[PDB]
């Protein structure tokens, strides 16, 4: 009929400081990642902050806007000439061309 | 004489409690700017 | 009178508050054991 | 140069610059109660209070005094002047240096000082963010109005994402969290902007709910 | 305020309680860091006969690591939002027959 | 110079010197309450009480006099002076040598002083400090986040450390104390600076607890 | 012009020009109660309050001044003026620039601006809105005079409309909302434009009742 | 039914003012011992509070930052010279190598 006291402990006693055996390289100069996240929907809207977010301009110049689709997600690179060639693969079945002409975005039809 | 002894309850020491806060605090005057 | 001889004439529950701590150096505060 | 701040030091010097048909306003903090207050030359200085400001106007043209305010734990020695005296036009006692009010900013300690970049919780994908975009649902039906649409973290933040369950505009829940998968859920602080919900803070289980329909959110652990 | 607590809480005599908080607070729309991870939560109780099962706590100061001193009006609540917070109740039948079956 | 302290010395002639514009303040102790006070020629002095402080300022240009303040158990033996009368700038009176404040300070008996290198709770490593890195945990579950990072003391305080268990934003704990290892545990005073947490004093062992989850914290042994 | 209103920022100077046999009323808000409030040259204007509003008129043809008004949470800093004193027609006044009405308009934080074509409830069809034409209906008799005439919405409102069945004058129902089929009734809010019923918010089911007799209407899913 | 006093001593009266018999030397000039304590994670922030307590100078010249390991746990020398080699036998592997120019550490890639 007594009061249940507050939970105790109980195990091996292993020891907390403790160095590791890998030295593990942490970066110093980070660069910046073209990549595809869940969140921007549309195709204009993840080129929309690839530009924003590297200083460049965008030229979208489609009638109209495509949806992400499942092969966008493994790009991932600090180069955007290496993210405009992989993004112009995966849209290849709609006419889609992104390049790149050194300081601005294209998205053209192909040729 | 031991019907005049309340009853306790008690509350251990690790128990995750939790705070209503029922008026508005204004931190404006701190934070800086 | 002027307008200068004019002037010198004519003329004669509870609260919730969020401040920072004070003299932390020296402070047995609230609550220690 | 109109309104001055000063920050408050102990024992310093604080200049007060009137002119001859204009109140000035000095407020002390609103925390502490002001003791007692002394000026000199006291029958050339017309001063009122109302519990933490003072409305200072001169008499004549040379009252130039101090003026000393205790409170409970501060002390301030004001240094009253007159500067402007036979302007005529508002406009005059400006240049000529008056102050319309004073006010007095309180620093933390200088210990505390030694323990900024934007706000803290922002709805957009940063460029110097890390972003966690694993999460689970589970529900009873399939196709329900209460599952979200996306849900990721900023390791802050919880971004709980609704904006194409489009149909019933009754569609908004209560987020819980909850340590274990069935064990009993607790309560969140959250804010809101549009149709985001946004939770304050990172947990292993989020609990959505809306009357007898509930959806569970794993965050699922990190390979 | 999410807290956990620090002292053992019983009620006999009405007496002054401290917990410390254990997630930070934020504001109204998230742009500042209100209370900070380890700030200690002051409040105080009143002694009485526990009929419901629950005690209520009245939570009025925070001292924050960042050096501030709020005087918040806080009533305590459950994990879940009900008022007062529940307790482990001992009617004391072991000393109460003990003394008088003897 | 303007603020100026005194050592309280017993039957010692404090100097204050007054200007004829100019409130001076002299302030004693908050502690003890003031039985009375007597000034000679008390005609030619203006002086009131806030319980324990006294706005002097004379009324005419030869008004030099001594004031007896008496509490409980201080006597104080004030010289007043007059200082500063012809001025119309009020920087004339600061060089003059006015005072606007006197506060006196209060020494402890010189029996004690026979009984200082920066603060004493620093959570850096000190070159001049000995610290013992010998720390051990245990717990049921293997991988938690109540486990610290880093544990050790510099002798007198002991700084738990918990910033790399980086998931959980509710992770803080409360920490306890014990003599033995499965005895009944105490209380410790605790501040904590960023995720440190700095436990008041050295102890065999340290309980670390969330609520339904702990952790155990042994000193091993000097060896 | 005549009526001016300003923007409430705070620490700036507002100007207000009065007129010498004018009322020039300044209009605060109706929500913080006033604290205090002082101008310098006390008489040289005549002014008094009702609880939010400042009846302000001058004396003399210079009483040119500031006044501070200081509520719970606001502070305002009048700029007080005499542009119009030697008019015989009233209309030289407004010409001279007089100020009859003084109000502050109030505006919202600027962190909420970063979270308008037209009205939102318009029973007409427009051009840029997207209407569903599918709505059924279920009811015991046949030929009932509740069953609606047509059934649709935009996305956000349901334009239930009755102005078919002619007959009775008395046929106009309460109209609930449920989740499923059979499943228990709420409430809902209406708005009404002659015999149009519009329900705020779009909803699974419908229930349109009239005392013992009822009609359903489903919502069919969008294939 | 009575009260429970107070716990009471007992044992062999052992004698408090005892000469030992080993003269231990106290030290009374102390210097600065190189060491590596838990507490500073990566290799440069060991670097930079050797620099501090020393009074010299941290050029730190590589791209990314290594995690201390295992046998870094062994230095222990009043000499920065002995240190410096101590170090760059462990991290040998990763091209790290800790020399002192007379007045200041150069942390540099080995040739």
């Amino acid at each position: 009929c007594a009061t249940k006291p507050a939970p105790d402990f109980g195990g091996r006693w292993k020891h907390v400081n403790h160095f590791d055996e890998a030295p593990t390289e942490i970066p110093l100069y980070t660069s910046y990642t073209y990549q595809a996240t869940p969140m921007d929907g549309t195709l204009k809207t993840m080129l929309e902050r690839w530009a924003a977010d590297s200083n460049m301009q965008l030229s979208y110049n489609l009638p109209s806007d495509y949806t992400l689709i499942g092969p966008v997600s493994a790009i991932s690179t600090t180069s955007v000439q290496q993210a405009a060639t992989e993004l112009s693969a995966v849209y290849a079945a709609q006419g889609v061309s992104v390049s790149v002409s050194a300081n601005k975005l294209l998205v053209q039809p192909v040729p | 004489k031991s019907g005049r002894r309340p009853a306790t309850l008690t509350i251990n020491q690790g128990t995750v409690l939790n705070v209503y806060v029922a008026k508005d605090v204004d931190f404006s005057a701190v934070l800086p700017k | 009178p002027t307008l200068l001889e004019r002037r010198i004439l004519a003329e004669s529950g509870p609260v919730t508050l969020a401040k920072p701590i004070s003299n932390p150096d020296g402070l047995l505060v609230r609550g220690t054991y | 140069q109109v309104v001055q701040e000063y920050e408050y030091a102990p024992d310093r010097i604080y200049q007060v610059r009137t002119g001859l048909g204009i109140t000035t306003q000095v407020e002390l903090s609103p925390n502490e109660k002001i003791l007692d207050y002394s000026t000199g030359f006291t029958g050339g200085w017309e001063l009122t209070r109302r519990e933490n400001v003072f409305y200072l106007k001169p008499k004549n043209v040379d009252v130039d005094t101090n003026m000393m305010i205790r409170t409970a734990t501060h002390s301030y020695i004001l240094e009253l002047k007159v500067v402007a005296t036979d302007w005529q036009r508002l406009e005059q006692a400006k240049q000529a240096g008056v102050q319309y009010k004073v006010v007095f900013t309180y620093p933390k300690d200088t210990s505390f000082n030694n323990v900024k970049n934007g706000p803290l919780l922002n709805a957009k994908i940063l460029k110097d963010r890390r972003y966690y975009y694993d999460y689970d649902y589970a529900t009873r039906t399939k196709k329900s109005w209460l599952i979200p649409s996306r849900v990721y973290d900023d390791g802050k933040f919880t971004y709980i994402n609704m904006d194409l369950t489009r149909f019933p505009t009754g569609n908004f829940p209560a987020v819980f969290a909850r340590e274990k998968e069935h064990a009993e859920d607790f309560l969140v602080n959250t804010t809101v902007e549009g149709n985001t919900l946004i939770v304050h803070g990172t947990y292993p289980f989020l609990v959505v709910r809306h009357g007898d329909n509930v959806v569970g959110l794993r965050r699922n652990k990190q390979k | 305020i999410r807290c956990i607590l620090e002292t053992r809480i019983i009620s006999d005599f009405g007496g002054y309680t401290s917990c410390i908080v254990t997630e930070p607070v934020y504001s109204i729309n998230g742009h500042n860091l209100l209370l900070p991870k380890g700030s200690k939560m002051l409040g105080q109780y009143s002694a009485g006969e526990p009929t419901s099962h629950r005690l209520q706590v009245v939570w009025d100061r925070v001292t924050t690591p960042t050096g501030l001193d709020v005087t918040l009006m806080g009533p305590g609540i459950d994990t879940l939002g009900s008022s007062g917070h529940p307790g482990n109740y001992n009617a004391h039948w072991g000393n109460k027959i003990a003394s008088a079956l003897f």
